[PDB]
């Protein structure tokens, strides 16, 4: 009766008022994608052509929205619905696709397909903390599954053993702005729970960093150029090679790692690979005296 | 239910020699030598031939029309 | 560039390439794997199908059937393939087994290479009739268009010092595995034309007792065909494809 | 004086809502961006007219 | 791309029929009879309805 | 084949090569590495799904020759090497 | 698409890598699957490695390898026959990169592992709703994917 | 709107009109389950 309708987990207060099903949302499996940024989410083409962003026709996006209307719902990038300034919503079919496009003017609203750079919410359940949902950028790929960057996985507590994730598309401009400014991914790298890094490298990132930066790790010119191109670094010219082996130049992995760090960065600490404290103590003492130790002196007892 | 035409790894054709391999196996010979004499040297093709089990004969009996 | 042929069989060739670097060998292997075009069943029109296998399964099995490619008529080295369609019509009635040799090809030179490939078993009252349309395609789009398999390994020489215990066991194992072995007064050299792995007892000598050197610019290539093309013509077709790609890149650079 | 994240988000949302139904852009546009991007460039150029009322 | 329990599959292996599966779904329709002799009819509906 | 220039400098050339894969990309990059006038020669694939057929190349020379000339020389060297290998292969069987 | 081993190792397909880009061993074997090395020791899954060794041995010899509990073929015996077959005891093989074409500096462990596809396919799990039917009571979107 | 159907057990062709069928069954063997035969219109299936 009414009391059971109001109370309980399935009641109106919890199942219909505090939390309720929403429109313009998708949900599917996630797969890894290191090739995209932490700000980007892999949106399938089928999902993108279904979820629509309502964009008002202005003086600067009139041509783009006209092209979206002229493409239609079956062509990407296209549109699904058109709302006139008075407020009648018309679904775009093949017959009226050109007629509505010719009738487009300033003040009209076009529910266009999801495009690159669009801001959407990416949430995984259960949402134990405020970092369980972040606003990503839409990246459209022709496959079926969602794609999320690996460093963003620890915030979501999500692996790729059949994990299901939801995506929410804000409709109003205020909601899109709020998602872009507040709940953007890069704005939530540090976890407020403990004041430490949450969006961070894991597993293969740590292993590759150790393999690159370990002692005796050297790479050829072709390998260095290939990794520089793969990482998307703006290194126009190769640095001076550290040593020559068999007549060919070799670059230390520390030299390649140094290009990532800013030029005015200086920090020293001890990692988990410490099992000879004598060398660490000597390095700390050498840093303590001069406060600007010579790079040759550091490399002698590195 | 039926033997694949090509090996899943390299695309080497194995359906031609599967029935000869099955007949020689039922005769009591060592399947390794049977695979060796049939040209099945890579263990991926050997995987495809050995792990396959014929089941189409049990599906043909159930008519569908 | 020196070419030395090790083994030739009507379906495979193992040889040694010298004078080329690692990128060229990798490019040749990838061109053979994915760029060399062959004839494979691309579309299937079904008239009757009462077998246990579905239409998709039968179509996929037909696509896996190797078809002979007439490389003389069709310029397989062209970057754009000819839009020629070959129709293979089958109309069989059960009971029995449908083989690849029962297909009636519309072109004499475009026929299944292996006529003993089973397709489906037909029971009493079951009949299968279809027309399979085949066209030229590359292995980079689907695995049905691959001319076969290709791989290569580094031509490495393994030097085993006579001071290493039980070196005669390694020598006789290499001789049994068909590897060229040379014997000197101080060490034995084994040419690894195939995959050679040292046993566990010789693992402790891999640093100072037994050494492995890589011959600069020499590789051992093994290319096997399924009958679509002659195994000698696949390498030539791949090299001509690489030449055409280089010419097209030069033309694009000139246009730019 | 500095803008908080909530204040900046509110300003950008209000500006984007204004641009969607009027309010011509005070700066140049890349001819195809969304009104949210227009508000973002307006904020980046320091040309926004919307202020924040703070209790005192 | 195999990170965090993920796996990487071969395109040629998939195209060769490895792990290929077919999914069957069965739908049912009943010509139910209602009170007063009314019953469903199995026919192509007219556009006028 | 198509060449789409993204960024061009006084000695730098960055371009997408549509319709090509890792094969010709790696071959061209290593052939450019064989040239002593090319200070930097690299290629990458930004995504193995969306743009797996559109590698991106960056070629920076020392200023002695233009990057386009270096790329043309690398392509000509690839063509000559492929022709030599083809002739050797034909002579091996015949 | 969800694929799982018999030892609790499960995951979705991350990439459909072409054969030309996949690595290959010195024996000419291209793997049909590639798994991350980080998952093997964290979950203490040595049975997967033993099954890979046994599958390689069974494929090379032609005789099926018994994997029964407490009465199965010993691991050391399997490594012994793998050594006698001309392969490394550990199951590692020298592999070449499919893109660069160069030899990998580490011997990669490759073997035959029974992997099963599960019914949690991405085709039946993708849901995308923009607008449509609503509940007659709360005027809210309906439940599930079928409606 | 009569049509031909295939029996599940005997497999012989069964002819009846589903629009005005008082009872649908195979008169040859008494089977009450029938199969709709596949049409002879050519269908095109993509090879993988
Ligand atoms: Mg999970
Ligand atoms: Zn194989
Ligand atoms: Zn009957």
């Amino acid at each position: 009766t009414l009391a059971q309708r109001l109370k309980g987990k399935e009641g109106r207060f919890r199942g219909n008022l505090s939390g309720k099903r929403v429109n313009f949302s998708a949900r599917t499996v996630i797969s890894p994608d290191p090739m995209i940024s932490i700000n980007e989410v892999g949106v399938p083409l089928a999902v993108a052509m279904e979820l629509t962003v309502p964009e008002k026709v202005t003086e600067f996006n009139y041509e783009k929205l006209k092209q979206r209307v002229l493409n239609g719902p079956e062509k990407y990038p296209g549109a699904n619905y058109v709302i006139d300034p008075e407020g009648r919503r018309i679904r775009l079919m093949e017959s009226n696709r050109e007629l509505i496009a010719e009738k487009l003017d300033i003040g009209w609203t076009v529910e266009r397909h999801l495009e690159d750079g669009d801001v959407v919410l990416f949430n995984r359940q259960p949402s134990l903390h405020r970092m369980s949902i972040m606003a990503h950028r839409v990246r459209v790929m022709p496959y079926r599954t969602f794609r999320l960057n690996l460093p963003v996985c620890p915030p979501y507590n999500a692996d790729f053993d059949g994990d299901e994730m939801n995506l929410h598309v804000p409709q109003t401009e205020e909601a899109q702005a709020e998602a872009k400014i507040l709940m953007e991914v890069q704005n939530h790298i540090i976890s407020p729970r403990y004041g430490g890094p949450l969006i961070a490298g894991i597993q293969d990132h740590i292993s590759g960093g150790y393999l690159l930066t370990r002692e005796g790790a050297y790479f050829t010119r072709y390998e260095v150029e290939q990794m520089l191109m793969f990482a998307g670094m703006d290194v126009n010219e190769l640095p001076e090679p550290d040593k020559y082996e068999n007549g060919e130049p070799l670059w230390s992995g520390k030299t390649i790692f140094s290009l990532l760090l800013p030029d005015d960065l200086t920090i020293w600490y001890r990692n988990k690979l410490c099992d000879e404290p004598e060398r660490c103590e000597a390095l700390e003492k050498l840093i303590e005296e001069k406060l600007i130790p010579d790079p040759e002196e550091v490399r002698k007892l590195a | 239910m039926i033997v694949p035409v090509r090996c899943f790894t390299c695309g080497k054709v194995l359906a031609d020699k599967y029935y000869e391999f099955k007949k020689r196996v039922e005769a009591g010979e060592d399947p390794g030598k049977v695979l060796d004499d049939l040209g099945v040297e890579r263990y991926c093709c050997r995987r495809t031939l050995l792990s396959h089990v014929e089941l189409i004969d049990q599906v043909m009996v159930y008519k569908v029309y | 560039v020196e070419f030395k042929i090790l083994e030739k069989r009507p379906d495979s060739i193992k040889f040694i390439v010298s004078g080329v670097d690692v990128p060229f060998a990798n490019a040749l292997r990838r061109t053979i794997l994915s760029e060399v075009p062959t004839f494979a069943v691309d579309e299937v029109e079904f008239l009757e199908n009462d077998s246990a296998l579905f239409d998709e399964i039968i179509a996929h099995r037909l696509a896996m059937i190797p078809l002979t490619t007439p490389h003389e008529r069709f310029s397989l080295d062209a970057l754009e393939l000819d839009d020629y369609t070959v129709t293979l019509s089958l109309e069989a009635e059960g009971p029995g087994m449908v083989y690849s040799g029962d297909l009636k090809s519309s072109d004499g030179d475009v026929k299944p290479a292996n006529p003993n490939i089973p397709i489906v078993k037909l029971a009493e009252g079951q009949r299968l009739t279809f027309n399979a349309y085949a066209r030229l395609g590359r292995g980079k789009d689907h695995a049905k268009w691959q001319p076969g398999f290709v791989y290569y390994k580094y031509l490495t020489k393994i030097h085993v010092s006579k001071d290493v215990p039980d070196w005669e066991e390694l020598k006789e194992l290499a001789e049994r595995r068909g590897l060229p072995v040379e014997e000197s007064d101080e060490e034995i050299v084994i040419t690894t034309i195939k995959a050679f792995y040292l046993p566990r007892k010789f693992e402790e000598h891999m640093g100072k007792g037994i050494r492995e050197e890589i011959v600069p610019g020499s590789f051992v290539f093994t290319v096997e065909t399924n009958g679509e093309l002659p195994v000698e013509e696949i390498v030539s077709i791949a090299l001509k494809i690489l030449m055409r790609k280089s010419d097209r890149f030069i033309n694009e650079l000139h246009k730019l | 004086f500095r803008y908080t994240r909530f204040e900046k988000a509110r300003i950008i949302g209000a500006r984007a809502l204004q641009i969607a139904m009027g309010a011509p852009v005070l700066i140049d546009v890349p001819e195809g961006i969304t009104p949210l991007q227009a508000a973002l460039l307006e904020f980046e150029k320091g040309v926004i007219p919307i202020t924040v009322i703070r209790p005192s | 791309y195999n990170m965090e329990d993920a796996v990487i599959i071969n395109k040629a292996s998939i195209e060769r029929g490895l792990a290929r599966s077919t999914f069957f779904r069965t739908y049912e329709a009943e010509e139910k009879r209602y009170l007063g002799g009314q019953k469903d009819n199995f026919e192509v509906p007219s556009p006028n309805i | 084949m198509r060449i789409e220039v993204i960024r061009r400098e006084e000695n730098l050339l960055e371009f997408y090569l549509e319709g090509e894969d890792h094969t010709f990309a790696n071959l061209l990059t290593e052939t450019l590495h064989e040239n002593e006038h090319v200070t930097f020669a690299g290629y990458t694939i930004e995504h193995p799904i969306t743009m797996a057929r559109k590698p991106r190349f960056k070629v920076v020379t020392d200023g002695k020759i233009t990057p386009e000339k270096a790329l043309e020389e690398a392509a000509q060297k690839i063509f000559d090497r492929a022709r030599e290998v083809l002739e050797a292969w034909k002579a091996a069987i015949e | 698409d969800k694929f799982a081993s018999r030892h609790g190792q499960k995951g979705v397909i991350g990439l459909i890598v072409p054969q030309e880009d996949m690595p290959w061993t010195e024996s000419g074997i291209v793997p049909d699957l590639i798994v991350n090395p980080h998952g093997i020791p964290s979950r203490m899954t040595v049975g997967q490695l033993i099954e890979a060794i046994g599958g390689k041995v069974a494929s090379l010899t032609g005789r099926r390898v018994d994997g029964t509990a407490f009465i199965g073929e010993p691991e050391e015996k399997l490594r012994k026959e793998l050594e006698e077959l001309g392969f490394k005891h550990s199951g590692r093989e020298i592999m070449y990169d499919g893109i660069t074409g160069r030899r990998l500096e580490a011997d990669i462990f490759i073997g035959v592992i029974y992997y099963q596809r599960l019914h949690h396919m991405v085709a039946d799990k993708m849901h995308a709703r923009s607008r449509g039917p609503v509940q007659v009571l709360t005027k809210q979107p309906t439940e599930g994917r079928a409606r | 709107a009569t049509a031909v159907y295939r029996c599940a057990k005997c497999g012989k062709e069964v002819e009846l009109d589903l629009a005005t069928a008082r009872e649908v069954r195979c008169p040859y063997c008494g089977s009450k389950i029938l199969y709709k035969p596949r049409p002879r219109v050519a269908r095109r299936v993509k090879a993988i």
